[PDB]
């Protein structure tokens, strides 16, 4: 009966190589902003696996941390959004996230949607975020707005980074969103790799 | 909002109705318990490894 | 003043010892170390190991008696460790850049084109080259010159010189040197290139950093080994231009060379946290 | 078991000045980082201000900076929220949150509408 | 006509408040003042299994002490007989994102699920010789987090959805349900009647739970953070629960008081798994900070240490016959200690 284990043992393992070598030709997103909802896409012949966590109640302090290595999150945040103060609030959901110990590797690519509609609205910002009356870019006013939101969540970003992690923010038409994504992550590896040669 | 004060009433009452122990008869009990149990602890007693199945047969 | 040459000699094969078993247990006890580059990381170290246990205390003593005194089959074993041990070292070296190369240049790719059985390959491969540089040529009499000095040196059991013909000093030198010199330099070219790009996709720190690492590295290299392979081509191609004891004293530079791998390649946090709880 | 009791709420006129004081119990209030979030009528939870362990780094929202104060005295085990020229706007139930977990600087969920350390919360209404 | 029931209220909190004041003769420390120091525990790492690739989430033994059962978010489970090291079975699963596992007491079934809000329960003896799944039991709004067997027939399931359920397999279907706790559910522990079972959630309190009736019995609070762990005392009589505050209570059910806290100033992490000895002497933590801790339960001071990981700890392995532990972690590999 060893001889039989040995056997098995050795079929498991042979299957288990199969899948290690498939496992590793794989990057999994974590996109945030029945329980899961998969996407699997493929650009350059590189595979990548996105999920969506539906069907949650909006604690998320205890199923985040299974995406203690994903390859990168997506934060897709809208640009306009008894009218709450939602920005302020991905603001701080993003800030969390940063400063999370077991993501304070994973790096976010910032998604800012809903350009039209900031555009549309701007002709309300300021009573929120006094400091638009000040801030100057570095019409006119839709990119005043867009860039002092981005300006804020790197403002976040930058103030802990540690080199380990950073946020590559893009103002959004699926074409360039996903060869966004694939040139984002390259740059995530490529900083990663130069990191550990003491080159950044 | 009514229900809710109610039937945690119920709850509170539903607990409430249970014949407690003095802490020191719970801690005289476990005490018994895990001395009555020592030589059945490999672990807590090293047993030689001849009988032990993860050092030899 | 050849008490201070001693000295020398001494601290020198002290540093490349206790360096190079320092990352052989580093690498070996600490399972967080236990990676794949660390597999190239260790052949350098045992490779460099070897050099300063054997090969640099019986040079160390045909300078300071000034004769050789262990006859001529051992004469050419040590040639042919001297030689298999350095080649097996640059190799390694070269080796190492085309790891961080394929690393940084196909990212997504790297997880497949590299893998722990490909590395053991790998290794062996650069050994069995060392191997077949070294080892068969010295003892079949073929890196022997027809010069009547060379005559001399080999039939004479007190000398053991490094007097060679055109074609083997010409081949050692590729095989050891020049090859692996040249994909260095092509390998980290385009690492600064890659580097230099992401620099500036962040934003002065950091070019400043990037150049010193690799500064570090290929000047050590080069003004460590380049003096002595391009004496050692002049030399056989005119024999008195250049003079024996610059021969030799650039022959020990590369030999130094050994010691600063360590402190080159293994300054990371988990190597210096290795470190400091074995020490 | 964890407790905070918010207390100081009521009315006043627009322009007018208050003092929301909360009592924290069942823990150790140093360890902690501190919050004070509101909801106006039909409305969600929208976070006001934060504040550290030490009561060093203080943040507000832009909609409140430069009137509201938050303090913080660990010997007390107590929070405060100094509020100074109150508008219309403010008019909501106030609420006293803690940070999930201690020594962190990641608060997640204390706007989650079913947060488990956050009070009962004091009400405050600026009119006529 | 609501105030009066507000301090309806009252008058329960405070009668119960006093009547656990009453029941306070003595501290545990006090009585267990007299017992023999454990002494140092030095445990070695005995087996080293490995094969996962990504983090180990869950483990769970079997009634063999032979056979364990292991879960990893690479979306494998992975069922290795620990005297060989050999694997016996490897199961691919649906989705990656796995939370727990479960080994059946008769060995015939192994269960698992997490993010997919699914509990998916797959058969071993199979006169197909392949490993197919029997069962998926669907109803939870939330993840699961953990989930143990009752029998061939029933299962019992926690997840983050604030409430647990007891599952039929054979007709699929949720014959009750457990509510009363305000946050997530992480885990649950069966005591050895199965009569009952102990929940921690992440508002800071646990609860006991009556299987054949669907009540809340006791409710047992004193921890600052969630719970994320908890485990029953050999006995019965008391139980165990692991927190973000950075220590360990054992809570008593007669007594229906805190017993004991296992603490440390130098002891800044949360732990992540609790298990008892076959004795029920040693608690033994893992913590996040790469580390296992072995605490005297009666002494409350620091036994033993076990540190051979090189990440997070995630899950403890106390054998049935008390012969060997097993851990894993965050790195994917699992170690039996001896
Ligand atoms: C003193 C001699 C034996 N050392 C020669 C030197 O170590 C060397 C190494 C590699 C070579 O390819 C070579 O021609 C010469």
């Amino acid at each position: 009966e060893e001889k039989g284990q040995r056997e098995a043992n050795k079929k498991i393992e042979k299957q288990l190589q199969k899948d290690k070598q498939v496992y590793r030709a794989t990057h999994r997103l974590l996109l945030l902003g029945s329980g899961i909802f998969e996407t699997k896409f493929q650009v350059d012949k590189v595979n990548f696996h996105m999920f969506d966590v539906g069907g949650q109640r909006d604690e998320r302090r205890k199923w985040i941390q299974c995406f203690n290595d994903v390859t990168a999150i997506i934060f897709v945040v809208a640009s306009s959004s008894n009218q709450t103060n939602r920005l302020q609030e991905a603001l701080n959901l993003f800030k969390s996230i940063w400063n999370n110990r077991w993501l304070r590797t994973i790096s976010v690519i910032l998604f800012l949607n809903k350009q039209d509609l900031l555009a549309e609205k701007v002709l309300k910002i300021e009573d929120y975020f006094p400091e638009f009356a000040r801030y100057t870019t570095p019409d006119p006013r839709v990119t005043r707005a867009k860039y002092f939101i981005r300006d804020e969540f790197l403002r976040i970003s930058t103030a802990s980074g540690d080199g380990r992690h950073y946020c590559y923010p893009h103002f959004t038409v699926d074409t360039e969103n996903i060869r966004r994504v694939f040139n984002d992550c390259r740059d995530i590896i490529q900083r990663m790799h130069l990191r550990q040669y003491e080159l950044l | 909002s009514i229900a809710q004060a109610r039937k945690l009433v119920e709850q509170l009452k539903m607990e409430a109705n249970i014949d407690r122990i003095k802490v020191s008869k719970a801690a005289a009990d476990l005490m018994a318990y895990c001395e009555a149990h020592a030589k059945e602890d490999p672990l807590l007693t090293p047993v030689p490894a001849s009988e032990n199945p993860f050092r030899e047969k | 003043w050849e008490a201070g040459m001693s000295l020398l000699m001494a601290l020198v094969v002290l540093l490349i010892v206790a360096g190079n078993v320092l990352v052989i247990a580093a690498i070996g006890s600490t399972q967080r170390l236990q990676t794949l580059t660390n597999l190239f990381i260790t052949s350098l170290a045992c490779a460099d190991l070897v050099v300063g246990l054997l090969v640099v205390p019986f040079g160390a003593t045909l300078v300071v008696r000034g004769t050789w005194l262990w006859g001529s089959f051992l004469c050419e074993l040590w040639t042919s460790l001297d030689v298999l041990c350095v080649t097996a070292s640059i190799e390694t070296l070269c080796v190492i850049a085309i790891d961080r190369y394929l690393a940084i240049t196909s990212p997504f790719r790297y997880q497949s084109l590299m893998t722990r059985a490909r590395a053991k390959v790998i290794i062996c491969t650069v050994w069995a080259i060392s191997a077949l540089v070294s080892f068969l040529p010295i003892m079949m009499h073929w890196w022997r010159d027809e010069d009547p000095q060379a005559l001399k040196c080999y039939q004479d059991p007190g000398c053991c010189d490094f007097v060679t013909n055109r074609a083997y000093a010409i081949a050692s030198s590729i095989i050891s040197f020049y090859i692996p010199l040249l994909i260095m330099i092509f390998v980290y070219l385009r690492v600064y290139r890659e580097a230099k790009e992401q620099i500036r996709k962040i934003d002065r720190f950091r070019e400043h950093k990037a150049l010193k690492t690799l500064g570090i590295i290929m000047g050590v290299f080069t003004l460590c080994w380049l003096p002595f392979f391009l004496v050692n081509i002049v030399n056989v191609f005119n024999r008195d231009l250049v003079p024996d004891w610059l021969f030799v004293f650039f022959n020990w530079l590369g030999y130094a060379n050994s010691a600063f791998n360590p402190i080159i390649y293994c300054r990371s946090p988990d190597f210096r946290k290795a470190f400091k709880r074995l020490l | 078991q964890v407790q905070l009791q918010e207390s100081g709420g009521g009315l006043v006129q627009p322009g007018g000045s208050l003092r929301l004081s909360c009592a924290a119990s069942g823990f150790t209030f140093s360890n902690y980082k501190m919050n004070w979030v509101r909801q106006a009528p039909g409305k969600g939870l929208e976070w006001v201000s934060d504040i550290s362990q030490s009561g060093a780094s203080i943040s507000y929202t832009g909609s409140v900076k430069g009137r509201f104060t938050i303090s913080r005295d660990n010997a007390k085990n107590t929070l405060y929220l100094q509020m100074n020229s109150l508008k219309p706007e403010d008019t909501a139930v106030y609420y006293c949150a803690r940070c999930p977990a201690p020594f962190t600087r990641d608060c997640f969920d204390v706007t989650s509408t079913t947060y488990a350390y956050r009070g009962q919360g004091t009400q405050v209404t600026v009119s006529s | 006509e609501l105030d009066q029931l507000r301090q309806e209220a009252e008058q329960l909190k405070n009668q119960i408040r006093d009547a656990r004041k009453a029941c306070a003769d003595a501290t545990l420390s006090q009585i267990t003042n007299n017992i023999d120091p454990v002494g140092r525990i030095q445990m070695r790492t005995r087996r080293t299994l490995r094969g996962h690739l990504a983090k180990i989430y869950a483990m769970h033994w079997g009634t063999d002490s032979r056979l364990l059962v292991s879960a990893s978010q690479d979306g494998k489970l992975i069922i290795w007989d620990s005297y060989t090291t050999n694997k016996v079975h490897a199961i691919p699963l649906r989705s990656s994102w796995v939370m727990t596992c479960a080994y059946a007491p008769s060995g015939n079934y192994v269960a698992c699920g997490g993010l997919d809000n699914i509990c998916s329960i797959y058969n071993l003896k199979t006169r197909e010789g392949n490993v197919r799944v029997s069962r998926e039991l669907a109803g939870h709004t939330g993840y699961l987090s953990c989930c143990r067997f009752l029998d061939d027939n029933q299962i019992v399931t926690s997840s983050g959805d604030t409430t647990c359920a007891l599952w039929d397999i054979e007709t699929g279907q949720q014959t009750t349900t457990f509510t009363g706790h305000t946050g997530d559910v992480m885990s649950l522990s069966l005591a050895p009647d199965t009569r009952l079972f102990v929940s921690g959630a992440c508002d800071a309190s646990a609860k006991l739970w009556d299987v054949r009736e669907g009540m809340c019995r006791q409710t047992f609070t004193g921890h600052e953070s969630d719970i994320n762990a908890i485990c029953f005392f050999p006995n019965g009589n008391a139980f165990a629960t692991g927190s973000d505050d950075a220590t360990c209570r054992l809570f008593d059910l007669r007594a229906d008081q805190e017993l004991m806290t296992y603490s440390h100033d130098n002891i800044i992490c949360g732990i992540t798994s609790v298990s008892f000895s076959k004795s029920g002497r040693l608690l033994l933590a893992g913590y996040d900070d790469f580390n296992c801790n072995v605490w005297d339960a009666l002494k409350a001071d620091r036994a033993g240490v076990l540190a051979g990981h090189d990440n997070r700890v995630s899950c403890l392995g106390v054998t049935d016959d008390g012969m060997a532990v097993a851990t894993g972690s965050w790195d994917s590999f699992l170690k039996i200690w001896n």
